[PDB]
C-alpha cells in the first residue's frame, strides 16, 4: 500500500498483484489466459477502487471510470465495464451512503424480506434497493443498529454495544467514516492496573506478568501446531485447558530445577563427608606416629644405627603423612567454597506468586473480554483463525456514538420496527415471512417475497425452543454449525458523573479481581467520551452471573472499586447509570460469536451458505436458492465485528442480485 | 521451537494430560522428592559438622620442623647402614630412602643400589621386604 | 476475537 493503485487494493482487502477466487469466477477468460491481460485487469480494478476511495460521497459511474483511465487500459471498453459492474455488484465501490448521479428507476425487479435492521441487514438493504429490488426490513426492536446500541440522555453518550473501530487500514468503516459524520478519536494504549486494594501494580512486576501472559499464549500455539495437542479424551482441547497444562509444566520445571540444584549440593556434601572421614583417620595416624617418633627421639645418644634409623624413618613417615593431610586440607577448602556458592545462587522458589497469578488472571480476563467467552470454551487451534486479516493503524472510538452509522444507513429504507419474525416459509415458488407486533403479539403480519435474507444473531438461531421456526426446517448441516459455533457474552456498565475525577490523558485503566472466578467482573474501565462517563466491562464467567444481579448492586461494586483507586472524597454518586444484559436480550441472546472448541472458520462458511428448497411438484427442475444468511457469524475472516456484519450484508446483496437480476 | 522461558516436552505433556489428577500427582511427587533431598542435606551437613569438630586444631601440634641439610657425595658408614635399613623398610622407593638419609639425591640412591648390590646383598634385602 | 484485546503486544 505504498503506491496509489496498490493502496486501493490494500484498503479493499485485495492483493494488488494477483486475481482473487471471486475474480477468477467472474473473469475466467482473463485469469486462464495471458499474463499481460491479467496485469491490465488488475490495474483497471485497482484504479476504479482508487477513484471510488478518493471520493466515496458520490457514485462512481462506468463513464466517470472510463474518463480517468489512460491507454492502453481504456482501450477495451467492455473489460472496463465488466470490472466496474463486478466491483459495484460485490459492494467494493458505491457502498454505504453516497449521492447518486442517476436517480433509481421507480420500476423495481424482485421482492426481498430482510430479517433484522442491524448493520448486516442495513448494508444488504441499501445494496439491493440501489440494484433496483423491492426491499423491506423486519426489525423486532423499536430502533435500528441491533448489537450497535448507543445510550443517550442529555450530553451523555455511551455505546452499550460496538464501541471500537479496530484500525482503518483495510477497514470498510474507513469509507463509511468519510460518508457519515463519526467523531473518530484514537485510543491511548497506556492502561495502568490497580490491585484488589487500589494500589497500582509496581512497574517492573506489571511488565513481568504481561511478558509471562504473552509467553503462555505463544506456548499454547506451540502446544497446538507443533506438538498437535488438539484432542484429549475424544474431546477438542480448550484454550483454557492448554493454558492450565502450559502453567503446570512451568510449575513442574520450577520444582525439577530446585531438585537438580539440591541434588548437586548433597553430591558435594557426600564428597566433603568422604574427605573429612579420610582427614580424621589420617589425623589419628599422624597423632600415633608423632608419639612413636617422640619416644624414639627421647632415647638419647650415643645410639646404634637401628635406633638412629627408627628416629629418621618415623620422621620421614610423619612428614609424608603431614603432606597428604595438607593436600586434603586444600581439597576441603575448594569444596567448602563450591558449597557456599551453590547456597548463594538457588533457583526460583515459585513459578508465580499469589499476586502474580491474580494479575495474570486480569490478562486472562482481557482475553475473555476480547473473545466474549470463558477461555474454557475457545478452540485452542482456531480461536485466532482470523488473525491474518486484522486491520492496521490505531484503534479508534466513536465520540458522537456508533448508532450514528446504522441510523444513517436506515435513511430511505422501508423498515418495519416492533415487527418480530415468528416463522420463515421457503418453497420452489417463493417465501412467506410471518411476523407479529411486539406490543400486541396477536396482530399478525404475512410478507410474501422471492427471497429472505436472515441476519438473526447466532444467539437467536441457537435459542431452544426456537424464537423463529423455519418451514421446512433448516438442514442438519446448517443446524449442526449453529449448535457447534460459540455465541459469547460481554456486558457494559455506563457511569455518568458531574465531574472528571480520573486522569484525562489515560483512556483505559484495569482493576485486578480478588479470585480467578471473579477476574472478568469490572476488570476494565473506559474513558473515551467528551462528558464525564466511565464504562466498566463485565467479561468471562462473570458476564452470565452478573446479569442476575440488580443495577444498584453492580453500580455499588463499581463505586467501591473506583473509591479504592481514587479515594472516597473523589468518587461522587453517578447522575445516570445503565447496565447491558445481552444474554437476556431476546433479539441477541449474547454479545458476539467466538470459535468454540469443536468448531472452526469452516462453520462460518456453512452459516453463510444459502438454503435451496425442494421442488413443489416432484420430477420438477432444481429450484433456485430462497433463504440467504448474513451477519457477523457468517463472515469467517472478520467475525464478531461491525465491519464483518457490513461486509456480510454487501456479500449477500451481490449473491441475491446475481440470482434474481442475473450476473 | 518453544518460546524462551517456557519448557514443553512431548513426554512431559503426555504425563500431565494422562489423568485428570496426574498433574497435581506429578507436582506432589516432586514436592515429596524435594523434602526428602532437603532432610538428606540437614543429616549429611550435621554429620560433616561433627567431623570438622574432630579435626579442630589441624596437625600443627604434630608438625615437625623442616631439615635443610646440604646434599653430600661421600657415603659415610652411617649413611650406608641407614640406606640398607631404608631399603628393607621402604623396598625400592628411592625418594623415601633419600628422605631418610637426608644428604643423598635420588640419583645417588639409584647408583648405590648397583654399586653395593654384591657387598650389602641388596637382592636378599629386597626379597625380605617383598615377603 | 484477538483484535479486541487491550495492551496488544
Ligand atoms: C458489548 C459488545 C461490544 C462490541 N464491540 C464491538 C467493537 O468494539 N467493534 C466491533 O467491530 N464490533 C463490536 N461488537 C460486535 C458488533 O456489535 C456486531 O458484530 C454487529 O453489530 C452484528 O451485526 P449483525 O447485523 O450481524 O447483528 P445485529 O446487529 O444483532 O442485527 C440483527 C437484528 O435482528 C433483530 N432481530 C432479532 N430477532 C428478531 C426477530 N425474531 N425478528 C426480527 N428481527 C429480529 C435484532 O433486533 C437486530 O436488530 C460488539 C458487540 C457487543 C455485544
Amino acid at each position: 500500500h505504498m503506491s496509489g493503485v496498490e493502496g486501493a487494493a490494500f484498503q479493499s482487502r485485495l492483493p494488488h498483484d494477483r486475481m482473487t477466487s471471486q475474480e477468477a469466477a467472474c473473469f475466467p477468460d482473463i485469469i486462464s489466459g495471458p499474463q499481460q491481460t491479467q496485469k491490465v485487469f488488475l490495474f483497471i480494478r485497482n484504479r476504479t477502487l482508487q477513484l471510488w476511495l478518493d471520493n466515496p460521497k458520490i457514485q462512481l459511474t462506468f463513464e466517470a471510470t472510463l474518463q480517468q483511465l489512460e491507454a492502453p487500459y481504456n482501450s477495451d471498453t467492455v473489460l472496463v465495464h465488466r470490472v466496474h459492474s463486478y466491483l459495484e455488484r460485490h459492494g467494493l465501490i458505491n457502498f454505504g451512503i453516497y449521492k447518486r448521479i442517476k436517480p433509481l428507476p421507480t420500476k423495481k425487479t424482485g421482492k426481498v424480506i430482510i430479517i433484522g435492521s442491524g448493520v448486516s441487514g442495513l448494508a444488504a438493504a441499501r445494496q439491493l434497493q440501489s440494484f433496483g429490488m423491492d426491499v423491506t426490513l423486519l426489525e423486532a426492536r423499536d430502533r435500528v443498529g441491533g448489537r450497535v446500541a448507543t445510550f443517550r440522555k442529555g450530553n451523555y453518550v455511551a455505546d452499550l454495544g460496538a464501541m471500537v473501530v479496530t484500525g482503518l487500514g483495510g477497514n470498510p468503516m474507513a469509507v463509511v467514516s468519510k460518508q457519515v459524520n463519526m467523531e473518530l478519536a484514537k485510543i491511548k494504549q497506556k492502561c495502568p492496573l490497580y490491585e484488589a486494594n487500589g494500589q497500582a501494580v509496581p512497574k517492573e512486576k506489571d511488565e513481568m506478568v504481561e511478558q509471562e501472559f504473552n509467553r503462555l499464549l505463544e506456548a499454547t500455539s506451540y502446544l497446538s501446531h507443533q506438538l498437535d495437542f488438539n484432542v484429549l479424551n475424544n474431546k477438542p482441547v480448550s484454550l483454557g485447558q492448554a493454558l492450565e497444562v502450559v502453567i503446570q509444566l512451568q510449575e513442574k520445571h520450577v520444582k525439577d530445577e530446585q531438585i537438580e540444584h539440591w541434588k548437586k549440593i548433597v553430591k558435594t556434601q557426600e564428597e566433603l563427608k568422604e574427605l573429612l572421614n579420610k582427614m580424621v583417620n589420617l589425623k589419628e595416624k599422624i597423632k600415633e606416629l608423632h608419639q612413636q617418633y617422640k619416644e624414639a627421639s627421647e632415647v638419647k645418644p650415643p645410639r646404634d644405627i637401628t635406633a638412629e634409623f627408627l628416629v629418621k624413618s618415623k620422621h620421614r613417615d610423619l612428614t609424608a603423612l603431614c603432606k597428604e593431610y595438607d593436600e586434603l586440607a586444600e581439597t576441603q577448602g575448594k569444596l567448602e567454597e563450591k558449597l557456599q556458592e551453590l547456597e548463594a545462587n538457588p533457583p526460583s522458589d515459585v513459578y508465580l506468586s499469589s499476586r502474580d497469578r491474580q494479575i495474570l488472571d486480569w490478562h486472562f480476563a482481557n482475553l475473555e473480554f476480547a473473545n466474549a467467552t470463558p477461555l474454557s470454551t475457545l478452540s485452542l487451534k482456531h480461536w485466532d483463525q482470523d488473525d491474518d486479516f486484522e486491520f492496521t493503524g490505531s484503534h479508534l472510538t466513536v465520540r458522537n456514538g456508533y448508532s450514528c452509522v446504522p441510523v444513517a444507513l436506515a435513511e430511505g429504507l422501508d423498515i418495519k420496527l416492533n415487527t418480530a419474525v415468528r416463522q420463515v416459509r421457503y418453497t420452489a415458488s417463493g417465501c412467506e415471512v410471518i411476523a407479529v407486533n411486539t406490543r400486541s403479539t396477536s396482530q399478525t403480519f404475512i410478507y410474501k417475497c422471492d427471497a429472505v435474507l436472515c441476519t438473526l444473531p447466532l444467539g437467536v438461531l441457537k435459542q431452544q425452543p426456537p424464537a423463529v421456526q423455519f418451514v421446512p426446517p433448516l438442514p442438519e448441516w446448517k443446524t449442526s454449525a449453529v449448535q457447534r459455533m460459540g455465541f459469547g457474552n460481554l456486558n457494559k456498565v455506563v457511569l455518568c458523573f458531574d465531574r472528571v475525577f480520573w486522569d484525562p490523558s489515560v483512556n483505559l485503566f484495569g482493576h485486578v479481581g480478588s479470585t480467578t472466578a471473579s477476574r472478568g467482573e469490572l476488570f476494565l474501565f473506559w474513558n473515551l467520551y467528551k462528558a464525564p462517563i466511565l464504562l466498566a466491562l463485565v467479561a468471562g464467567e462473570a458476564a452470565g452471573i452478573m446479569e442476575n444481579i440488580s443495577d444498584d448492586v453492580i453500580v455499588g461494586r463499581c463505586l467501591a472499586i473506583l473509591k479504592g483507586i481514587f479515594g472516597s472524597s473523589a468518587v461522587p454518586q453517578p447522575k445516570e447509570t445503565v447496565v447491558s444484559r445481552w444474554r437476556a436480550d431476546p433479539w441477541a441472546r449474547g454479545s458476539y460469536s467466538y470459535v468454540a472448541a469443536g468448531s472452526s472458520g469452516n462453520d462460518y462458511d456453512l452459516m453463510a451458505q444459502p438454503i435451496t428448497p425442494g421442488p413443489s411438484i416432484p420430477g420438477a427442475p432444481q429450484p433456485i436458492p430462497r433463504l440467504f444468511f448474513a451477519g457477523e457469524h457468517t463472515i469467517r475472516n472478520y467475525p464478531a465485528t461491525v465491519h464483518g456484519a457490513l461486509l456480510s450484508g454487501l456479500r449477500e446483496a451481490g449473491r441475491i442480485a446475481d440470482q434474481f437480476l442475473g450476473a | 521451537k518453544p518460546p524462551k522461558g517456557m519448557f514443553l516436552s512431548q513426554e512431559d505433556v503426555e504425563a500431565v494430560s494422562a489423568n485428570a489428577t496426574a498433574a497435581t500427582t506429578v507436582l506432589r511427587q516432586l514436592d515429596m522428592e524435594l523434602v526428602s533431598v532437603k532432610r538428606q542435606i540437614q543429616n549429611i551437613k550435621q554429620t560433616n559438622s561433627a567431623l570438622k569438630e574432630k579435626l579442630d586444631g589441624g596437625i600443627e601440634p604434630y608438625r615437625l620442623p623442616e631439615v635443610i641439610q646440604k646434599c653430600n657425595a661421600r657415603w659415610t658408614t652411617e649413611e650406608q647402614l641407614l640406606a640398607v635399613q631404608a631399603i628393607r623398610k621402604y623396598g625400592r622407593d628411592f625418594q623415601a630412602i633419600s628422605d631418610v638419609i637426608g644428604n643423598k639425591s635420588v640419583v645417588q640412591v639409584k647408583n648405590f643400589f648397583v654399586n653395593y648390590r654384591r657387598r650389602f646383598n641388596i637382592d636378599e634385602v629386597l626379597q625380605e621386604w617383598e615377603a | 476475537p484477538r483484535s479486541f484485546l487491550v495492551r496488544r503486544k
